[PDB]
RNA sequence: UUAGCUAGUUGGUAAGGUAACGGCUUACCAAGGCAACGAUGCAUAGCCGACCUGAGAGGGUGAUCGGCCACACUGGAACUGAGACACGGUCCAGACUCCUACGGGAGGCAGCAGUAGGGAAUCUUCCGCAAUGGGCGAAAGCCUGACGGAGCAACGCCGCGUG
RNA sequence: CCUAAUCAGAAAGCCACGGCUAACUACGUGCCAGCAGCCGCGGUAAUACGUAGGUGGCAAGCGUUAUCCGGAAUUAUUGGGCGUAAAGCGCGCGUAGGCGGUUUUUUAAGUCUGAUGUGAAAGCCCACGGCUCAACCGUGGAGGGUCAUUGGAAACUGGAAAACUUGAGUGCAGAAGAGGAAAGUGGAAUUCCAUGUGUAGCGGUGAAAUGCGCAGAGAUAUGGAGGAACACCAGUGGCGAAGGCGACUUUCUGGUCUGUAACUGACGCUGAUGUGCGAAAGCGUGGGGAUCAAACAGGAUUAGAUACCCUGGUAGUCCACGCCGUAAACGAUGAGUGCUAAGUGUUAGGGGGUUUCCCGCCCCUUAGUGCUGCAGCUAACGCAUUAAGCACUCCGCCUGGGGAGUACGACCGCAAGGUUGAAACUCAAAGGAAUUGACGGGGACCCGCACAAGCGGUGGAGCAUGUGGUUUAAUUCGAAGCAACGCGA
RNA sequence: GCCGUCGAAGGUGGGACAAAUGAUUGGGGUGAAGUCGUAACAAGGUAGCCGUAUCGGAAGGUGCGGCUGGAUCAC
């Protein structure tokens, strides 16, 4: 652009939006205020358990479920891993991951360490999977 | 259409009570530009674990793996709901003197009328939930008639 | 997808008023005065020094720490005193909440720990004034949740091995 | 912190190994489980699941996640475009403003060019001291203003003054026109219709239906009407800034250039805001309606039929102004500037010589519009004096795709609704050019017992074997259009 | 001690944004079935832009205007 033209403008960036929609706890227990906590994890149920059926030929079937973290905002999420032992309206911890399986959801539940408890029979949850080091 | 998914539904309902025994309340199916979603909301049991849900996925899933008379492949979105219900019937209401329910009522509360609260007992039109809003704990008596929307909600 | 704002306002006049200043506020007269070079309105925000990544350019950030500003249940005040309309004065009212002989009395951690809850959780309901730092004096001394110190969180670097 | 001793003896792991990036094989596993940051793997055989080994990387830590930048130059001042992947209003006039021609001085405003005060401290960089060292603080230095002041300076910009000129101006001579808008004139003729003749059908089709129509449709020839845009030219002619602008003419103007240098003396520059002008439709109103024409219906078609093929007609198209302001207004090439091989035209000019008008030629440029092509540059495409080459002041856009020009506001709009203008969701693409395949069919070259022309074989009837089947105590295999059946055999 | 300046706070009334709600209406789709609608030929089929309108429920088409556009695709 000419310069004065560069002068009367900022010459703005394309700044993204986070395709995570973290808002975690912040203002969300006092006043309900809307505050972008960027918390790495909140506490929070997932009151419905589901799962949807992928196509052909990988028939891996997929399960989700629709869960309320601490500020309690709804999202259906699939559930990822091998092995559980929790069901409906059981806390559950949800980490930010998009995947292949389908569309309307961003991020995924984590094993080992809340209902939606992991398996240690394998080694690759020696320091993951919120399992111990499998001894 | 909706009598074809009708028919789907009377030719899968018999699976889910011969496989899982569970009920489907209804299938329904949205689209957007792809294989539909078919949620069928399976019942039985109300607190049904994912197994619950993964075996049954796999039961009804091979029950119409045979059989589409629906011309395309289509995603299966097989549902076990929890409790969370509409509360429409007074008898919705008192199945959930259990658990919390909120409602929108013809006199609202700064503005809006959804307002939660967690049954204590179960009084008719009369509420005698321990309803918590900012903190705040009482037994509300919301008036039915006021309540132009009411849902059964989570427990958290 | 914020364009008109605008009347003590604009300026002066006289009074007062404060350290001063002036609509600063009164009474006067006069109509100003701002408005795309973005006032106004809205959201939001403590400020900067500083810091992070970036060759740098830059971008971003604003933990303690330096200072500056704002606040001290809420509002409205005002006494005091050099200085407060007073983070731990007061008054009142509003609540709030608490309790009373029910007649009215009582309180306010965005001080420090800690409590409850909240949160993913964040450190003693730790000590001391040893060191300084004050306040008050001449001083001892008073208090010091400043601060110093140890105490927890492989929370962060750095550093010894785990031969 | 240090000393007497204590053993290798307490003390260490974790991540990854398809690759991307360091490291793999064996195994169980079976497209399933699954893994999964990306390509995608896993279908039984996986260095991509798991296990064992083996390796790597790394460690008092490791890995995951949340975010900031590097990347990301993904702002593109440094460090993007708009020739096409995203972008030039639609095109204007112009306010501010942006930058500012040649020369002569002053200024010192800038500018430069030092001095001053003054940039808390720390961090900050450097050096250095301590802490074993590191970490670390410390020490000083450096760094740190776009601050104010003064020393010069006058190149430059900015002033101040002085003028010069071609730009600009305007000056004279011409050349120059679908430019604009108003008005009038004509024409062939959509359509309708007058009259006269004239049938029997027109009619659209698959049939036609319909629809028209025997009292004259369709048709004819004589006659008009209305409204319509104007048969050629027509072209890269031209005007324009575009929209668009072509029947003729005029209106009273706007613009075009050759030459011109006429001479004040930069008077110039694009141009936020603003802002005019402006396809079509639509529409308000008031007329017309000549077509045309949605809708429409008669009506094929088919319960349905407007679906379309009909027949007619139809808002409006058309006249008055507004609303309309939008589009493929597209070259998605802002404008101006001036430079830069050629060949090589144009559209107007001019000149020189050339010759009778050189008009005839040539050549020089004037100012545009070509084609090929130097260089240049583009992913490619191609432009290339008219650059998409080179540079310069001034405008807007673009930020993956798309979500959605759409929401929504506001304003406006008679309305239409517009203008305006997203969020959220979602995907790793979307996209561009090219680059290789294929399609997909006739004619024509053309050959062949492929035919013509004949000629040879099958079954006719019966028999040998075979192909197959039957049944069997078994009736042995293996194969079968061309490319099976006395085939192996 | 009273009055008077101001005076919170607080409420009252006129309205504005309003906020969810939403009177009832409207729009749609829908035949389970209550109308009963028949039961003949089932479609004679079509196809290079944009804006804009008039319908088509739409699917598209009549369009008006002017035309830039960038066949198929594989392992």
């Amino acid at each position: 652009p000419t310069i004065n033209q560069l002068v009367r403008k900022p010459r703005q960036s394309k700044i993204k939006k986070s395709d995570s929609p973290a808002l975690n706890k912040g203002f969300n227990s006092k006043k309900k205020k809307f505050t972008d906590l960027n918390s790495p994890q909140k506490r929070g149920v997932c009151t419905r358990v589901g799962t949807m059926t992928p196509r052909k030929p990988n028939s891996a079937l997929r399960k989700y479920a629709r869960v309320r973290l601490s500020n309690n905002i709804e999202i259906n999420a699939y559930i990822p891993g091998i092995g559980h032992n929790l069901q409906e309206h059981s806390v559950v911890l949800v980490r930010g991951g998009r995947v292949r399986d389908l569309p309307g959801v961003r991020y995924h539940i984590v094993r080992g360490a809340l209902d939606t408890s992991g398996v240690d029979g394998r080694r690759q949850g020696r320091s993951l999977y919120g399992t111990k080091k499998p001894k | 259409m909706a009598s074809k998914i009708t028919e789907q539904v009377e030719v899968i309902v018999k699976p889910i009570m011969e496989d899982l025994n569970f009920e489907l309340v209804d299938v329904e199916y949205v689209k957007e530009g792809r294989d539909h979603f078919l949620r069928i909301s399976i019942d039985k049991e109300g607190g049904v674990d994912l197994n619950d849900c993964t075996l049954a996925s796999e039961k009804i899933s091979e029950a119409m793996d045979a059989n589409d008379p629906i011309p395309e492949m289509y995603y299966l979105d097989v549902a076990s709901p929890g409790a969370e219900r509409p509360i429409k019937k007074e008898q919705d209401f008192q199945n959930a003197i259990t658990k919390p329910v909120f409602v929108s009522l013809y006199v609202p509360i700064e503005g809006e009328k959804e307002w939660l609260g967690i049954l204590q007992e179960v009084n008719n039109e009369t509420i005698v939930v321990q309803v918590k809003i900012k903190a705040r704990t009482k037994d509300i008596e919301i008036p039915r008639d006021k309540i132009a929307k009411a849902r059964h909600a989570v427990m958290i």
